[PDB]
DNA sequence: GAGAGAAGCGCCAAACACA
DNA sequence: ACTGTGTTTGGCGCTTCTCTC
DNA sequence: GAGAGAAGCGCCAAACACA
DNA sequence: ACTGTGTTTGGCGCTTCTCTC
């Protein structure tokens, strides 16, 4: 419901008219919530940008490692309690984990990022670091989120929080422009090249014999050819009616019939 | 009427085209946003159905199949663009317009499709209906205009210098004649992705298509919103050939704004890939003009 | 006569017939035996297959794994989608229902959110807690049946390619830190490697074009229903128990009363057809 | 480059090619590291089959057990002939090598007398007393390698299938004594039962013609060795040990030096092939 | 050796003779030691006969039940220290596992034999059972050879003596007039019945595709025949120069080639 | 000469053949123990090599092997027997006899061995002189013999009949003219052998048989030694029929002794088994003059 | 000069362990 | 609903190439 | 009267447990 | 020398027989 999903996440408005809600539902909703009211890369993951901030909390401090994709504005963010370069290894490390591999990396000069355990991290993955010293926008829009996400509960881990508000800035804000969420943009296949002079053809699938689960059955029945796959089944046409999920333990590569 | 699936085979394709001829009435949404929404459920209903079923079972495809889906399409969407207003606009048909375009993609990609039958019934006039939609108000209908036209560029092969011929034509009359047209990026990408599949050596139309319309898409005021795309086509085009880089770099050292402006980022990030991929194999023929020119 | 010679020494099927009998009577002597059907361990049964999802994002399975890094014993929480086979992992301390939301949490951070996760009945994926916050994002939570340590196998499976590359990477670098090993799987697993049959990655089947649609199902179950005797699936034992009657039975399992107050869900596999005693 | 992305990151084969490298050279890359080898509990190695005589009572296996009837722990002496199958039993109250003697010579009064008995390396097979009594017989006493009960696979099947009759026995008469039943499933057994392949009884067998020879063997084995990694057959481990190289291998097993003081013997199940060095 | 041989069992000269002892040879071993110097059935397992026997003891008494067959004088003994029905059914189970099922069981009256528990156990068996009051011969050779292998060793737990005594006249002794053991004539195979105006035809044993042991391969490499058969093995000529034995594992049915 | 074994295929059947050529040469053990020990000792080494390599390998027997095994076994068996003396004499010429008996069983019943090529080398000669074998002295070769005849009866269909009459001659000349005979328990083992694999209806050349030459057996002296054998040939023939049993009773009814002596155990034993088969379906016919003259 | 050895490449069944 | 699976590894066929009579 | 259902019979791969 | 194996069990093809149009 967008509701439950607006007290919990504080999403946008063109994010809820994807759902259920529609334009004046989600007008509604907005303001109806108390709390509420360039691009220098060329293609996904080949310049990114890495700052540090500062979050004050009314006991302590925590120091967010962010990183940002110039070019959808991916963010990934790490929270930790203090800053060296062993940390700052550890969030690229698990800043890989989540978008790939960068090209070219670009951060701000400092006691990390400037050290020899900061370049021969970037040297043994054969990612470029230039340095720099004088994006600030997401930082910003991380750091109102998490204060929202405070306001409405005071007992919250500082864990959880970090996890959701970068679940809502990936997977659910409607970016302006393209009207596609950071996430769709930054993983959407690019298109495949075009041979010149080569008809591009169609790719034809594999032949497979088959058998019905929960059947326990010792017969192959007829080659069949698969439609869709995915890991640890495909889907075989069994007959002209229905299409079923086969495991792969049922499976068995044939040769087309000629 | 009835569930395409639950019929006896026999017949099966002809529901199939009585299905289609209940998608081609037309009904409005900006008109007024509420009217005749039975109908117009029942035609989303046939819509999700349709391309549920499309994509499931071989052999669907027949004969007296092709010029129906062509008409369907043509009816669905060839039409006049709404009036221009420069948040973006956003189309109020958008449902039953994303159900047709599913529909056509999943079409046109299946393995039945045979690549020799809509050589006569699709032709020219369905390539210019379908580019001059590209000046669409709505990104969503770019996006899907885009992964269309790459695949019928892909299976066919008469028309491709044709679309290239007409895609000169289109930025002949974007860079000189009227200025308004928002489907500049889709178009680049494309063009990146036709370019990185030539051969070697380069044809000499090619080199004409860089030096008359990629270059000189340059010297318009709105160039930092399409800019991404300009650069990836210019860097993936002079790999192919390394030798052909000179007349870039001496096209690109013309049309710097010599005065200060915001849009000296866009020149200083294009020239550092370009410089990056140009240093091997002795290359210093310009370096001098070039730096000379860069200093102010 | 044979049916006093079986009764007497319960001697095979080959050796009914040398001393006077049909085959098929033979056959059917050894068929109805129960004290030779109660004590031969061998049956033959149809094999069960794991609920599979119809789309990314549609069923995932849950676990905690332990490992022992220098003199610590870390507690891994471990993710995958049934689709794609994507993980997700994160390193704990201890074990509590708020390890288990904040890995839960993390996880739909970095995949997305799930419809249905389905997880052991453990002491920590049971409690009123991680009830409320599955509750709080519309996600339904059913669990196995306890001691079938088989029906999640996906998950196991997973833990143990995870653990397989940690003590790749341990071995090269006895110093390297814990979050830094992990992350390093996590990239290999989801990004480098291919899978084996259908050869693409975890990831490019993951966002790959959700185009095509759901097929759609049918909860049409067997009608009928047979004897069957059983094993207690938590101990093991040498003879079997039964015969009872089935109450009803869905694909990969079956309801057998192990007691007379109280039924029980047997899988397909600690279960042997029985003869009808009418 | 494929090198250096492996040595980080260990990825599999069909992520090395989709970097830039041959199928072969990538093959060659995998199958040289050794973090990657000492780590796969995956190999690949020939399956060792037992000695079997060329004729009756050439060939014997013995074996004790332990039987649990009227809170009483019976001990089961078995003694199994390999070239029929014929097996002997008696049972005692309590294991020394004296009951062990008078179990082998109960064995010779039903079958007779036979070249050589290998057994494992029990504490009342190996004493003084057994060794004189053996060879006061003519009869050859071998051993097997210790912590492997899979080089007595008969003998052990045989339990098996003697305790599953003595259990459909006492199924019907729990009152029955021990002699009677041990001594009804042993007519079973030798008289009655057929075996599965060769469609004849343990006895007919047993008291065919011997008219058929020996045929002739040959004790050449091959001259080369390799190198292996290994587990030590008594412990169990995650992780294969070595490389190290043979010192001689015959067919079912190999001598690998467990330590640099002294050698042992691993069977072809706790061996896996490794990459010559040189 | 036969001089061992002799030293532990005290069997016969012509016994003897058949291994590598020769005439001369076992007329000095027999005398050289000091301790040394009709039939009614029709088939073998036709009629048995039973007796007991007090064997005395210097400290204590043995029962000795014993089972004879009447048309080999198969030998089989046990050893109690009661006479009951119950010991007379576990003697005469004893006996069938060792000879097999007799057809015709008789005995003498007494309390045992006479009982309804032993009419029982005879009466599950389809043994029919005659009584009759007044071979006593093989008793007292059984007797005089338990008292040699006391008078050599008197430490001897009478379980091993009375196994070696079975033994020896089972499987040693060699009978006079038809120079065969009680064993073998007791076990040797009958002659098959002819089939009138049918000639009596030589069995052909099957094909089988074949794996060579310890080689690891994976490919069935041509359909042999097999010569001889056995329990877990079967031999089997992988060329025209030698045979082997190959398990049943790496063994796979087939059909003849025609 | 050399193994036969290790040599090429081509000769390989030829080298055998010399085999055989090297064991029909005569060593004599009873005109005295120590005489051509090497020599002797060739020929069991050479004998005990081919009885084991003749029964390892298929399509090794050829057309020029059978007369020459027939008659090494016609040379190293068929002799005159020696004087007779009435435990039994035992042959001193025992190891090399074995030796021939067993390569005899083993080729005759070779699955390669072709039941239709002897018919022109094994004829009624051999079954005679291989017939006038039964009187030896020596148990094993009676043992022995009886198993090979057991072979050749079943094996052969022109030599049955042939068989069974000389067999009867045999019989006649023991029962009247020469009781020196003691190979009558092997021949009744056979002839059981060959009487349970009757049809129905009996042929009337058997119910002679058993009226002429099997009942009048009893009234020997020497019937003590072979009863068993008799007497299970008495009751495996009635099973057949069960009417022509009372030829057999009133048969038996006047051979017995009607004086008291040892050897009416027989008689009684053998009543004993011919009344429990008799019994069944109405046999009431002789009872009364059975019990009469058994009161006696 | 040509037909045979030699190397490359895909495919597959049997094991194995996480619980 | 309740329900085992994914990866490794030598062998083997099948295609392409190169060194010798 | 004839060609199809019905019962008999052999054969085989996958499990299982003794340690 | 050193070395896993034998039995059970439903399904399936293949041969023989019987009840109906
Ligand atoms: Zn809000
Ligand atoms: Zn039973
Ligand atoms: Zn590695
Ligand atoms: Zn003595």
């Amino acid at each position: 419901s967008p509701a439950k999903l607006h007290s919990f996440t504080h999403c946008g408005q063109a994010a809820l008219t994807l759902h259920g809600a529609t334009t004046t539902e989600a007008l509604n909703i907005l303001h109806s919530c108390h709390a509420c009211r360039i691009r220098r890369g060329l293609l996904p993951n080949h310049i990114w940008q890495g700052d540090i901030t500062h979050f004050k909390y009314k006991n302590t401090l925590y120091r967010l490692h962010v990183w940002v994709d110039t070019f959808s504005g991916s963010v990934s963010a790490t929270h930790k309690k203090r800053e060296t370069s062993s940390e700052a290894i550890s969030s690229l490390l698990h800043a890989i984990a989540h978008l790939g591999r960068p090209s070219h990396i670009n951060t701000d000069n400092g006691p990390a990022y400037a050290s020899q355990e900061f370049q021969h991290a970037c040297t043994s993955l054969a990612i470029r670091h230039t340095t720099h010293i004088p994006v600030e926008r997401t930082n910003g829009i991380l750091k109102t989120l998490l204060y929202k996400y405070f306001s409405d509960n005071p007992n919250l881990p500082m864990d959880n929080a970090l996890s959701v508000a970068l679940w809502t800035i990936n997977h659910l804000n409607v970016l302006t422009h393209c009207q596609k969420t950071r996430w769709q943009l930054h993983h959407s296949p690019r298109l495949p090249p075009i041979p010149e002079a080569k008809p591009v053809t169609t790719s034809k699938t594999h032949w497979y014999y088959f058998k019905i689960p929960g059947l326990n059955s010792r017969q192959w029945k007829g080659p069949q050819r698969a439609l869709q796959e995915a890991a640890g089944a495909a889907l075989i046409p069994v007959s002209d009616t229905a299409a079923q999920w086969i495991p792969w333990k049922l499976l068995k590569r044939a040769v087309c019939p000629r | 009427l009835l569930h395409i699936r639950d019929v006896p085979p026999a017949d099966q394709e002809k529901l199939f085209i009585q299905k289609l001829r209940q998608c081609c009435v037309l009904f409005d949404f900006v008109s007024d946003p509420l009217s005749d929404l039975k109908w117009k459920e029942v035609k989303r209903a046939a819509l999700s159905e349709m391309v549920e079923y499309i994509t499931h079972n071989r052999n669907v495809i027949t004969e007296p199949i092709y010029p129906e889906v062509v008409h369907m399409f043509a009816v669905n969407m060839f039409r006049t663009l709404p009036p221009s207003s420069n948040e973006p606009t956003l189309e109020a048909a958008w449902p039953h317009l994303q159900l047709v375009y599913e529909f056509f993609l999943r079409f046109l990609e299946s393995p039945d499709f045979q690549p020799n039958i809509a050589k006569k019934y699709i032709d020219q006039k369905f390539v210019l209906q379908l580019l001059e939609l590209f000046d669409s108000e709505d990104p969503r209908e770019r996006d899907f205009l885009k992964t269309t036209l790459h695949r019928i560029y892909g299976k066919f092969l008469g028309l491709r210098a044709y679309i290239r011929k007409q895609i000169n034509n289109i930025f002949y009359r974007f860079i000189y004649e009227t200025e308004h047209h928002n489907g500049i990026a889709e178009l680049l990408e494309i063009l990146g992705s036709i370019i990185n599949g030539f051969a070697l050596p380069l044809k000499e139309e090619h080199k004409i298509f860089l030096l008359k319309v990629l270059l000189p898409l340059h010297k318009v005021k709105s160039l930092s919103v399409y800019h991404p795309q300009l650069a990836y086509c210019v860097v993936q085009f002079l790999e192919k050939d390394s030798t052909l880089t000179e007349p870039v770099v001496m096209a690109l050292l013309k049309y710097w704004p010599k005065t200060h402006s915001p849009k000296e980022v866009m020149f200083l990030n294009e020239l550092e890939e370009i410089l990056d991929v140009i240093e091997p194999s002795e290359f210093v023929k310009i370096m001098e003009p070039l730096f000379r020119q860069l200093a102010k």
